[PDB]
């Protein structure tokens, strides 16, 4: 649930365009024909859950890895939208050069299966990230020129919650244990003939206590109880929840549903936090790396783009 | 699921919160008529 | 238990060489139900050869009695005895004596049966679930 | 140091919860039986078993001597404490709970 | 993992309603009593109609 | 229905939750005049 | 291990008390004294520990 | 185990020196099962050297009897004797006698059992996490 | 009855954002080889301006 | 331990002058373990050869006896004695004697445990947080 | 700051409660890097 929902409601509803002249309709049959919606979609989960993930522009006639701009070709060439993670590409440069476009970022791409090599071009790549590192000169591990998972963070603020939903459910099995303490013990249980002998009787004797039966033992035979305790252990329950949705930045009234247990939803300001959280990444990491696309989808209407136009 | 390796927390042998527990398949043919005719809740 | 321990407490015990028919038959007969499958193998041998010679010692010797036939059949201790004017005193032993209960069997009364009873603790641990 | 003082709270009070009732059992001569490999392997093996499955359903069986107490935790007011201290982290941040832990 | 742990504490805390109050009854010599068949039905008769 | 091969959670013989029950037919041909005469909850 | 799902085993010598300290009241306490800080810097609740 | 400790107890525990069949083959057998490879190497030597001597000391000597043939097999102490006129008096030992319990094994009665019981309280801690 | 955040204006707002998830994003792509050949089953004839 | 106290027991505590071969093999191999290096270096020497002269004494003397061989193998405390006729009377001791325990052992009873006893609380404070 | 003559109320070496107290610089130039990757408090 923290990987799927804040990024599935930043593409529910998207992108009404601006300018009228009978090309708002086909400036969005290009996007239904491709899939755009479902695949930036199926982007930033990949980019969530592991370090990063990348979608790849083709436009018709393109050959390699060029210092690649889709944005001169003027015609209505557009058929590759494959999305890949992190998993099936290869960030196997840096070039520090404080200089360049897409300075500390990967500038060629190992990416195909099978046949052939295919070196690939940043731009001709959407670049998306789960959490971006501080320092990424120094960063390490598998994810080098990619984002952070974002079960980073919230790793330990899961396990906390995870456990003792384990734990307080296993009580429930011992709810209430009894004991029967039998004078001599040690010598019926020193055969096999003579124990079953015992314990034979026993499930009989003890199947059916309660209501509507009543014990009979011997006086030398004990029979405590020894009932647990369950005293405050479901305000223990909520807190922890509490600080996996606040980890997630998701309140209680989206994470967890609409719990009962949320009595700071007023009638007016419920979920205007989550809002705000969600249009600072359409405008903060969907709209920059779009910049590639975006001119060259409103530049496949017929090679004419204007530019007074925007969404 | 989750099993640590210390506290049996997940253990099928041990714990039995969840670990010891599956589904029957359960199957009546009369008693439909006895619970529809006999019960307020079931009616 | 495959093999009924008979006649070895003869070589065993050395003190009992009386009868063979009021031991093998009588008491060997009676005890063995006690030991099982379950126990270990070095002690399927040496219990059952010791609880038994704990219910031969609780009577006189073997059969009862030795060729003396001065048996008491409730096993009243002797507290002190004077040989130069005839002189004893006996125990009291009403529903238990010294230490030992009136609703169980006392095995810790003689050697014969605190060896079983070492043996016993060790190989038949004492719970149950249902 | 207001970080600090939440974050370790946070691991203390989910570490109580593993130990929400733990219970023992004391045997007579339990020094005597543990003094082997195949003596406690005797025992060990029959005490899976038996405090396996106990609970409503099944009921222990001792010996009049064997002793079983329970001793059960507490976890009074220990849910006020976890909360006053991310007021003070919130205060530190400068960041009020209504978007600080969400909508709380 | 979420739905067996509700489904296994329903079944769990509806087994103690049969087991609201158990009572026990402790005789003196109950283990010489329950030696045989025909004496230990002239028990169990009686506690029948005396416990119901 | 549930059942748990330690700890007895299903079973028909020792649990008596769920697992040891049905439903026999009940009848009634007289006491429906008393119960309804004498009784404001039935009228 | 223990806890839950593990039972100790001990000698019937060995004690094995437990003892569990009290948090009665101690979260009245803690807010208390930000109330003399926030009456001391002159800055109300709603500002000083944010909105609180 | 590797090595079981037999016919060293006559060197060792010098008192003992009366026969050696009633020695190893009927107490070593019986008693060298509470050692283990999981006690130091400096103690799996003496205590069963010590621990059989018990039981050879709880009865008579080594086959249960010296040369005159006076053995009780209910130990009963003695408390007072006298030779001016025969006069003794006994102790009485019925389930337990003297500090001394009805349903365990006692160690602490000779100095054979004593040197393994501080033995066994230094190589066996008890507890258990089953 | 043990619903206690259920405000009279924003019930169950976010379970029909849920649903409108699933009208755009499983049954709106995957229904591409349909919508347009069942609107092509109106006597052949298909328009452009026609949605849904 | 880097240098086991051998034989300077005859030095420092005179009675034992009796053998050299059941004390150093028989006694100081079995007491040293009690020691440590992490006690005081005053302490190293003094304990092992009091804590190895309390077993000798336990015993009747090194080799469990003196020329006279007259040695009981539970040490029963007399209480009285009179030669003017011969008349003893003994202890009493089967589990616990007086004030002395059944599971343990008791260093209590002879000076040579007790010097042992108060140095053996100085050196090892009892507490552990496992 | 308040001190009593008897009772030690403001005594920094028998009362203890902001009397003996004071602040020690801290410094951190590693973990600044493990605790905004590891914590969700701190990033």
């Amino acid at each position: 649930k923290a990987v799927t929902i804040p990024a599935l409601d930043a593409v529910r509803k998207w992108r009404d365009w601006q300018a009228d002249q009978k090309d708002i309709s086909r400036i969005e049959a290009t996007e239904k024909r491709l899939g755009l919606q479902q695949k930036l979609l199926q982007c930033k989960t990949l980019a969530r859950l592991w370090g990063g993930a990348a979608i790849v522009i083709g436009v018709k006639d393109q050959d390699m890895a060029t210092p690649f701009e889709p944005e001169t070709v003027n015609k209505d060439d557009l058929v590759y939208l494959t999305v890949m993670s992190r998993r099936e590409l290869s960030p196997e440069e840096l070039e520090q050069d404080p200089l360049d476009e897409f300075y500390a970022r990967p500038k060629r791409y190992q990416v195909s299966n099978g046949r052939n090599l295919s070196f690939v071009h940043p731009s001709r790549i959407v670049h998306q990230v789960g959490e971006t590192h501080p320092d990424p000169m120094l960063a390490t591990g598998v994810n080098v020129g990619w984002g952070d998972s974002t079960l980073q963070a919230l790793y330990d603020a899961m396990m906390n919650s995870d456990n003792t939903q384990a734990n307080i459910a296993s009580l429930v099995f011992e709810a209430n244990v009894d004991v029967i303490g039998l004078p001599d013990f040690m010598e019926n249980m020193s055969s096999e003939v003579y124990r079953q002998k015992l314990l034979d009787r026993f499930t009989l004797a003890a199947a059916g206590k309660g209501i509507n039966k009543t014990l009979m033992l011997d006086a030398e035979e004990v029979f405590t109880a020894h009932s647990r305790s369950f005293a405050n252990l479901d305000k223990i329950m909520e807190q922890f929840i509490l600080f996996v949705a606040g980890a997630a930045d998701i309140p209680l009234t989206r994470f967890l549903g609409q719990s009962p247990a949320g009595m700071s939803s007023t009638g007016q300001h419920d979920m205007k936090n989550y809002h705000d959280r969600i249009q600072s990444i359409q405008t903060l990491d969907l709209q920059p790396s779009m910049y590639r696309l975006d001119e060259a989808i409103i530049r496949s209407s017929l090679g004419a783009r204007p530019e007074e136009l925007f969404y | 699921s989750l099993r640590s390796m210390i506290s049996g927390l997940g253990d099928p042998l041990r714990d039995k919160n969840a670990s010891t527990f599956h589904w029957d398949r359960q199957l009546d043919d009369r008693q439909l008529l006895y619970a529809y005719r006999n019960s307020w809740v079931a009616r | 238990n495959p093999i009924p321990a008979a006649s070895d407490l003869k070589t065993r015990y050395p003190e009992f060489t009386g009868v063979s028919d009021a031991v093998v038959n009588a008491i060997i007969a009676e005890v063995n139900g006690m030991v099982d499958d379950g126990w270990e193998v070095s002690d399927q041998k040496p219990a059952v050869l010791a609880l038994a010679a704990h219910m031969l010692s609780r009577e006189g010797y073997p059969g009862r009695a030795t060729n003396p036939n001065s048996f008491d059949p409730t096993n009243r201790p002797i507290l002190s005895r004077k040989v130069g004017d005839v002189s004893t005193t006996f125990g009291r032993t009403d529903g238990g004596a010294a230490e030992g209960g009136a609703n169980s069997y006392n095995y810790s009364s003689t050697v014969y049966g605190q060896t079983f009873l070492r043996l016993l603790r060790l190989n038949a641990p004492a719970v149950g679930l249902v």
